[PDB]
């Protein structure tokens, strides 16, 4: 699919020209998910050891909700490029082929005549 | 195990697959899966039980049968195109040997019964290592050939796979064997659409991945073969009876958890490729494979199933607990529905 | 550990051999003033056919005849 | 306490201070991408 | 906790062993005066003496080690076993699977002495020792012949995965004197015990255990005036050669998957819990959920060992 | 806000609940005043019609 | 491949010799040298689609 | 606050989603038409490096 | 002749069929050492002589020959009378000059024509297989290193599963 | 392969002869690698026993072709409609009952009429409607 | 060579049909299998050969070297096999059932 792209990075994670794009915002709804769905996999952590699930491990708990937290940022930055170059590819093509994809007139519903079929 | 034999084979099932994916001349990407066959016989026989023995002949002769017919493909090729390598022009006789062979080493449709059985007669540590680090290889040398793939084929071999694994699993009581079952479906799907979307087979995978390597780690806590000992699960350990309630039900194709997308994205692409006659009949089926599933949540939590005297006793002793590993890749497994656009 | 080895070569007076020839030769090639001619002397041989280049007259080296004071000359092969 | 005493009793002090302190190093890490990336990416557009 | 890092760097058992480090067990009838020639010959050796295993040595190992209640440790009677033999409940059977359990614990723990610290052991009757009681039970009409079965099933699951006894002894006094033995020790329970039942007892570990242990390990046949005669008897154990059985193959790296087997009671009495459902040993799903709802709200014992408050664990927000 | 953190925890939803509906208006907010049916003209010292 | 870690290493352990055309030893080239760098050198920034 | 912030609303979510909708169909006819083109950056399938031939001279003529 | 080759591709065939027919475990062995034989003569057919010459030395009585040695350890249980194998084996030598007939008929034909060395250089040095597989050490240093793990795991994984 | 094809370039309920034997041999093939998968594996005892066996599956996987073939271009023929996927279920509703026959077994007969002709009408229709099965991958 | 190149490609299958048919000892099939090898090495030389294709011998040679551990691998579970039943024959394998 996008792969074989013009200049494609080879192994890289993000290319720089995902620097363009904005930055996800820290609070974004997902970085937040991604968050409690770390608290969650300390507090089940802690409770398939036997430990008190939320008194506990206070440490990690923390270490969870930041590393998951961590991890989104910026995997949520890639993907958020991997859509972008989306478009810059699709969008790009309707133009360089136009014919292909040409603009449509919609007749006014006047003049279009959809048949009727009565309920009674 | 000689710690330093230990590291050798380790390295050698793990270079097997890494040299396969990385390379682009063929003949590399065949050795990468002829490491993995030589690695994993020593593991397969680690009790050396007579059961053992089996499994690794058989797993052995499967796979070593499957290679010299991957080897082939290349040596044909180089005298049809001097490269060594598939390309566009490729006879296509040349193309389906690859694809009856990978899916011999894979284990996929009708060549699904070693598998079940090698899974039978191994631990569950090296079922796992068997199951996923050892799908990796030759599913990428398919992923990577899949422009030119036969579309009619793959399908073929992914329906059977779908309905040999479900089928097969509604009966089996053991629990290696369920699993098996299951891998020979999910490896169904995942081959489905190799054709029309690579990128989505490599995320039919993770998520399986993500799923199975839980889901036997959780068999291993308790080492339970068997349903009736994994129904114990609520005296011996408690907690992990939510969790193994949602992944198994996750493994089949259930919509809040995260094991759904995998099946609608797939349903997605293939309607989006019009094939709304095999995409639907798949899925079908597919719920087969949650009826076994849900058969072992009962046993396992939604009823408790009678345990023995001596299971007070393995409570009083403090249960070694389940790696951190468990944690992570359950949750991220049961519920990640919710970012599933980031994902595909 | 000096010590040691007077056993070693006194019993068991081969593997001491073994292990003091396979790596001499691991040291000689590094440290001899004549192991840069190997890849020289193997690099000289016309095995295949020389081809011959245009002339542009841009070219002041490449020696125009076979005789020229110009060129790969080995004075050095000679009297290794 | 316990006939055979838990090996947990006493935190692994090590266990919290690559816990907390690897923690902390990820959201200064984390905060500083953020805001280096906003104004990389205001420059880099128009602002 | 022990493991392949710490094998990798040093902590071998090998060089940890030494001629006194031994699986030393002594076996003999209901009442051979047992238990002092172990802790006698324990003292000569330094050997760490291991008691008979209990119905609460289980309860004694783990966290309080304070006894527990008899339905938390399995609801197991010896003194049922005794006054009610062939009882409707099978306390006899509950009693003896219980027990083999305690022994595959005590024996573990054993083990775990013996690798680690290289302290050789005593520990009295050995799971290997056990089965006589069981075949003295199905003699008569204690258990039935199933019963037995599962027994015998658990028994090969588990007991060849650990090492033999080093060497084995026996102290043997005969049928009649054991039960006047009995008679004047004062528990009543022990009083009034089958003649018959402690003949198949002895005649169980003539026929079958010293004869198959004598190849396994070095067995001490001790008549009693050998016995309260620890002197002489620790003297033959210095004196016999521990050449013959299975313990000769035992390199560091064999060790190492033993040790962390014994390192992990869990796995230990794995197959103890096997799903077979013969009526005697099932809790059965309302009354199990009780006990084990109820076992686990015992203080100390609700989290793991390190995590609970209630006994005086602190630091549980940062372990 | 001691033994009572945990009666104010559904209170708090809604409050954040509320905040929320009152930002995706904020995001939906193209045609803010370009409707047809609704499209008058801004009223002295008025920022927006409707916020 | 699935796994590019040659490019991004920059390494060419497995490239180098894939085709008849590559680098023979003692510069000896195999038959067809000619066609296949002229088959190789046209389908190079078309995609196999329209190399085909 | 009134009937005016709904319809206002609504027709900002209306525009999202029609605006989405002919988005998705028209990638499906561009994906349709660069797989068979090969004419795009998508579905641009490998053919060997050129950078590995050798127009070097052979030791043969007529290479 | 000009069928140099056929003759003994023909040949190869036979022993494979010997080999496909399951004979006994060592009976067949000689099969194999057969085709060995044959298939190391077809490629010094066409100038392979150190390719060849390999396959002699190490296939054939390298691999093949601790085959039966094992055999005779173990498998060489030596109990269908082979010659039952043979009586079919004979039908098969023709049978499959059936297969060829049709496509004989149908007829490249006519034995074997230019259907080998196709073009070799009339003058030149240093064209000779050997070269090409001591390029393990020159511009293919991968497939060396790839084979040595092989073999040296190889030792490690034998003794394992020995064990 | 020219010849199944020809099934279905001929109008339906027209030329029933075609259509029986093509839908005949299908069937028969089909007996064949049936009963070569279940000789394969589940071995018989004999060869007899199993060239036996080849030939139920054979005959009843060529009965079933038949009837379906024989009862759907009847069917069509006596209705005069051609295209409609009743012609078809009838079909399969008989090739069912030929199965259901085979094996002795009137339920059979029921899930395989049901089964069986609702799988043909689909068939029909699929023709009818141009659907694509196995399709080459345009995304 | 095209037309030997049919001769040893149907070796292979007929090696193919043997290994995909057992019959008693496995100490036949093993052996068979190494018959494709032998038609794979002999096939892969030919052809590197009448392409005059030097850069390509190495492969040869790495079908081989893989080919021997990979039969060397096969042999100790076949002996492992006649260790734990002592008379190899596929037949006894199937406790797996
Ligand atoms: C509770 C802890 C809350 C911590 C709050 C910390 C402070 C904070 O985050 O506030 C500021 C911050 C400001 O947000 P904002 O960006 O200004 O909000 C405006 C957005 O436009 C408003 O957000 P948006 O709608 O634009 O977000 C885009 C996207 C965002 O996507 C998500 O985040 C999904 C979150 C799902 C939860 O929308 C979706 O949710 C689409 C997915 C909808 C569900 C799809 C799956 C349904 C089936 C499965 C349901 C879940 C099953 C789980 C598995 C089974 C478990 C047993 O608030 C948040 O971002 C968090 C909002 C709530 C997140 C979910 C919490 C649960
Ligand atoms: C989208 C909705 C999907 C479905 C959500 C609701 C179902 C959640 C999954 C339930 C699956 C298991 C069902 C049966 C569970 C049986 C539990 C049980 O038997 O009790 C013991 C167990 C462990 O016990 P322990 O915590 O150690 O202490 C008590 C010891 N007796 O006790 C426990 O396990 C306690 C912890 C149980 C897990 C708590 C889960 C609460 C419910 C989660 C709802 C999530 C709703 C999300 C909605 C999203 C909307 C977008
Ligand atoms: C549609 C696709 C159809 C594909 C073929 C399907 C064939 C039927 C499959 C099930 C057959 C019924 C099960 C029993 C088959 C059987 O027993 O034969 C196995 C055969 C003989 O060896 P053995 O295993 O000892 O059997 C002796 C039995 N008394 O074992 C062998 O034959 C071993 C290999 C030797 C014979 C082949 C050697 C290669 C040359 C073949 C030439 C042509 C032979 C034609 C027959
Ligand atoms: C005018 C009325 C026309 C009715 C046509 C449909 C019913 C025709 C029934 C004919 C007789 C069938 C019969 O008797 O066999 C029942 C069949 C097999 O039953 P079995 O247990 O094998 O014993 C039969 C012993 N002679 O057992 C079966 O599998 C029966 C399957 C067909 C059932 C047909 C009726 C279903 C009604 C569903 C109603 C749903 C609301
Ligand atoms: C989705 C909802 C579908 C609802 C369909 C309802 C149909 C109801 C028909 C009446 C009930 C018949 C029935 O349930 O019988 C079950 C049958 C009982 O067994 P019996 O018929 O004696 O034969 C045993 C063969 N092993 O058990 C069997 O016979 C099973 C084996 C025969 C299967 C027959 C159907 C085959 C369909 C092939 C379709 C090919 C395309
Ligand atoms: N498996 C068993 N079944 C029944 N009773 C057992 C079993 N094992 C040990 N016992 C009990 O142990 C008692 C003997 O222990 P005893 O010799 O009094 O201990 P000590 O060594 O302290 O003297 C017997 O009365 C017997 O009932």
């Amino acid at each position: 699919m996008m792969n074989g792209r013009p200049g494609h990075e080879p192994l890289k994670f993000l290319p720089d020209e995902a620097r363009s794009l904005p930055p996800p915002k820290l609070n974004d709804p997902r970085l937040v998910y991604m968050g409690l769905l770390g608290y969650c996999t300390g507090l089940m952590d802690n409770m398939l050891r036997m430990r008190p699930v939320m008194r506990a491990g206070l440490h990690r708990q923390l270490l969870f909700v930041t590393s998951f937290v961590f991890a989104g940022y910026f995997y949520l930055k890639r993907q958020n490029y991997l859509y972008a170059v989306k478009d810059h590819d699709m969008f790009g093509y309707i133009k360089l082929h136009p014919e292909d994809f040409p603009e449509k007139e919609k007749k006014t519903y006047a003049e279009i005549l959809e048949p009727f079929h009565p309920v009674r | 195990m000689n710690p330093i034999t230990l590291a050798i084979i380790y390295f050698t099932i793990f270079l097997g697959p890494v040299i396969t994916m990385s390379s682009t001349n063929l003949m590399l990407m065949w050795v990468g899966l002829e490491f993995s066959l030589l690695a994993i016989i020593p593991m397969l026989i680690n009790k050396k039980n007579p059961r053992s023995t089996e499994a690794a002949t058989k797993y052995f002769v499967t796979q070593a049968t499957a290679s010299m017919i991957i080897l082939l493909a290349i040596v044909l090729n180089y005298k049809q195109l001097g490269t060594w390598m598939f390309q566009q022009q490729t006879n296509g006789l040349i193309l389906n040997m690859t694809l009856m062979a990978l899916s011999m080493k894979l284990g996929l449709a009708p060549f699904h019964f070693w598998l079940p059985e090698v899974t039978q007669g191994i631990p569950l540590h090296m079922g796992l290592i068997l199951l996923t680090w050892q799908k990796i290889a030759p599913l990428s040398i398919l992923i990577q050939i899949y422009p030119l793939l036969n579309s009619t084929i793959i399908l073929m071999l992914a329906i059977t796979s779908i309905f040999m694994g479900a089928w097969g699993g509604l009966n089996q009581t053991q629990m290696r064997k369920i699993m098996a079952y299951s891998s020979i479906a999910h490896m169904g799907w995942m081959l489905a659409i190799l054709p029309y979307n690579p990128s989505l087979t490599l995320l039919n995978l993770m998520i399986y991945i993500i799923l199975t390597a839980p889901m036997f780690m959780a068999l291993m806590l308790n080492n339970s073969m068997t349903i009736n000992s994994i129904s114990l699960l609520w005296n011996k350990t408690p907690a992990m009876l939510t969790m193994i309630s949602l992944m198994l039900l996750s493994l089949g194709g259930l919509p809040p958890l995260t094991g759904f997308l995998p099946k609608w994205i797939i349903i997605t692409e293939l309607m989006k490729n019009n094939c709304l006659i095999m995409a639907t009949l798949m899925a079908m089926m597919a719920l087969l494979n949650l009826f076994f599933y849900t058969r072992l949540i009962y046993s396992t939590s939604l009823t408790m199933f009678p345990t023995n005297n001596n299971s007070k006793m393995m409570t009083h002793q403090t249960k070694t607990k389940p790696n951190l590993m468990f944690s992570t890749l359950a949750i991220m497994s049961t519920m990640t529905l919710p970012l599933a656009p980031q994902l595909i | 550990i000096s010590a040691f080895l007077k056993n070693a070569w006194a019993k068991e007076p081969v593997l001491v051999v073994s292990f003091s020839v396979w790596g001499l030769a691991i040291i000689m090639p590094m440290i001899s003033p004549y192991t840069k001619y190997a890849s020289m002397i193997n690099k000289a041989t016309p095995y295949n056919y020389p081809v011959p280049v245009r002339d542009d007259g841009n070219m002041p080296d490449v020696p125009s005849h076979p005789q020229d004071p110009l060129g790969p000359s080995l004075d050095w092969l000679k009297n290794l | 306490f316990y006939v055979r005493e838990p090996v947990n009793a006493k935190p692994n002090w090590l266990a919290v201070g690559l816990s907390v302190g690897a923690s902390v190093f990820m959201w200064i890490y984390l905060i500083q991408t953020h805001n280096e990336d906003v104004l990389e990416y205001k420059r880099r557009n128009g602002l | 906790r022990y493991g392949l890092l710490a094998a990798i760097l040093g902590d071998k058992t090998t060089k940890k062993l030494h001629e006194y480090s031994r699986v030393i067990t002594v076996d003999g009838n209901i009442c051979s005066g047992k238990n002092k020639l172990a802790k006698e010959i324990a003292q000569q050796l330094g050997m760490k003496h291991y008691p008979e295993a209990g119905i609460q040595y289980s309860s004694t190992t783990t966290g309080d080690g304070r006894p527990l209640d008899i339905e938390f440790s399995g609801s197991c009677s010896l003194e049922k076993f005794y006054d009610d033999p062939k009882s409707n409940d099978g306390n006899s059977y509950r009693l003896q699977s219980w027990l083999y359990a305690s022994r595959l614990l005590q024996y573990a723990d054993a083990l775990e002495h013996l690798l680690s610290t290289g302290q050789g052991v005593v520990l009295e009757r050995s799971i290997y020792s056990d089965f006589v009681f069981l075949e003295a039970m199905y003699n008569q009409g204690y258990i039935r012949k199933q019963c037995v079965d599962h027994y015998n099933e658990i028994k090969r699951l588990t007991l060849p995965e650990y090492l033999p006894p080093h060497a084995v002894i026996y102290i043997d006094v005969p049928v009649p004197e054991v039960q006047s033995r009995i008679q004047k020790k004062g528990d009543p329970h022990e009083m009034k015990v089958t003649s018959a039942y402690l003949q198949d007892i002895e005649n169980a570990y003539k026929k079958t255990f010293l004869p198959k242990m004598s190849e396994m390990c070095e067995v001490l046949v001790y008549d009693s005036w050998e016995a309260e005669d620890p002197t002489k008897v620790v003297e033959d154990i210095e004196y016999l050669k521990y050449n013959k059985g299975p313990w000769l193959k035992q390199d560091d790296w064999t060790f190492h998957y033993l040790r962390m087997l014994v390192q992990d009671k869990t796995e230990v009495l794995n197959y103890t819990t096997i799903p077979v459902y013969l009526p005697e040993i099932t809790i059965g799903a309302h009354q199990g959920s009780r006990i084990y709802n109820s076992f686990r709200e015992l203080p100390g014992r609700k989290y793991a060992p390190g995590y609970n408050a209630e006994v005086g664990d602190k630091w549980i927000w940062l372990k | 806000l001691r033994e009572h953190w945990v009666h104010i925890l559904v209170p708090a939803g809604f409050v954040f609940g509320c905040y929320l509906d009152r930002k995706d208006d904020e995001k939906l907010t193209a045609f803010r005043n370009k409707s047809m049916l609704f499209q008058r003209e801004l009223r002295p010292n008025e920022e927006v019609t409707w916020k | 491949p699935f796994l590019d870690i040659q490019k991004k290493l920059g390494i060419s352990l497995d490239r180098h010799f894939m085709f008849l055309s590559a680098e023979q030893p003692y510069k000896n080239a195999a038959r067809c040298h000619a066609f296949e760098k002229e088959w190789i050198e046209c389908a190079h920034g078309i995609g196999g689609t329209r190399a085909k | 606050d009134g009937p005016e912030k709904n319809y206002e609303k609504t027709l900002a979510i209306l525009q999202i989603e029609s605006e989405k909708a002919e988005l998705r169909l028209k990638e499906q006819e561009v994906r349709r038409l660069m797989r068979a083109r090969g004419d795009g950056p998508w579905y641009q399938f490998p053919t060997p490096e050129k950078e590995f031939i050798d127009h070097s001279p052979k030791a043969t003529p007529d290479n | 002749m000009n069928n140099y080759i056929f003759v003994l591709s023909s040949l190869f065939l036979v022993g494979c069929l010997g080999l496909a027919l399951k004979p006994s475990p060592i009976y067949g062995g000689l099969g194999l050492i057969v085709s060995g034989f044959v298939g190391c003569l077809m490629v010094l057919g066409f100038g392979g002589s150190f390719l060849g010459l390999m396959v002699f030395l190490i296939y054939l009585g390298g691999m093949l020959v601790v085959f039966g040695y094992t055999t005779a350890m173990a498998t060489e249980e030596y109990p269908g009378s082979n010659w039952l194998i043979l009586g079919f084996l004979v039908l098969g030598v023709i049978m499959e000059v059936f297969l060829i007939c049709v496509l004989n008929y149908y007829d490249l034909g006519d034995g074997l024509g230019d259907w080998l060395m196709y073009e070799v250089d009339d003058v030149g040095v240093m064209l000779e297989g050997g070269i090409g597989v001591a390029a393990m050490y020159s511009c293919a240093t991968w497939m060396m290193v790839v084979a040595g793990w092989s073999l040296f795991a190889g030792i490690f994984i034998i003794i394992e599963i020995t064990r | 392969k020219r010849f199944f094809e020809s099934y279905h370039e001929v109008p339906d309920g027209t030329q029933c002869h075609r259509k029986t034997y093509i839908t005949t041999a299908l069937g028969g093939i089909c007996g064949i690698i049936g009963s070569a998968y279940s000789v394969s594996l589940n071995p018989a005892d004999s060869t007899l026993e199993a060239v036996a066996r080849v030939g139920r599956y054979t005959f009843t996987a060529a009965a079933i072709g038949a009837m379906f073939g024989l009862t759907t271009c009847v069917s069509a023929q006596v209705r005069e409609k051609p295209d409609d996927p009743l012609n078809y279920f009838i079909g399969g509703c008989a090739g069912g009952l030929t199965l259901g026959a085979r094996t002795h077994s009137y339920g059979t007969a029921a899930m395989g009429c049901v089964y069986m002709g609702t799988a043909a009408a689909l068939f029909k229709i699929g023709k009818l409607e141009g659907w694509e099965l196995f399709p080459t991958p345009k995304v | 060579m095209p037309s030997t190149f049919f001769n040893l490609t149907m070796a292979f299958s007929l090696s193919l049909l043997g290994t995909l048919m057992f019959r008693s000892h496995l100490m036949s099939t093993l052996l068979c299998l190494e018959g494709m090898v032998l038609s794979l090495f002999i096939m892969t030389s030919v052809t590197s050969l009448n392409s005059n294709s030097m850069s390509s011998m190495p492969i040869p040679i790495t079908i081989l070297v893989f080919a021997a551990c990979e039969a060397a691998v096969g042999l100790a579970l076949l002996v492992k096999v006649s260790n734990t039943y002592g008379t190899d024959y596929v037949q006894n394998l199937n406790l797996l059932q």
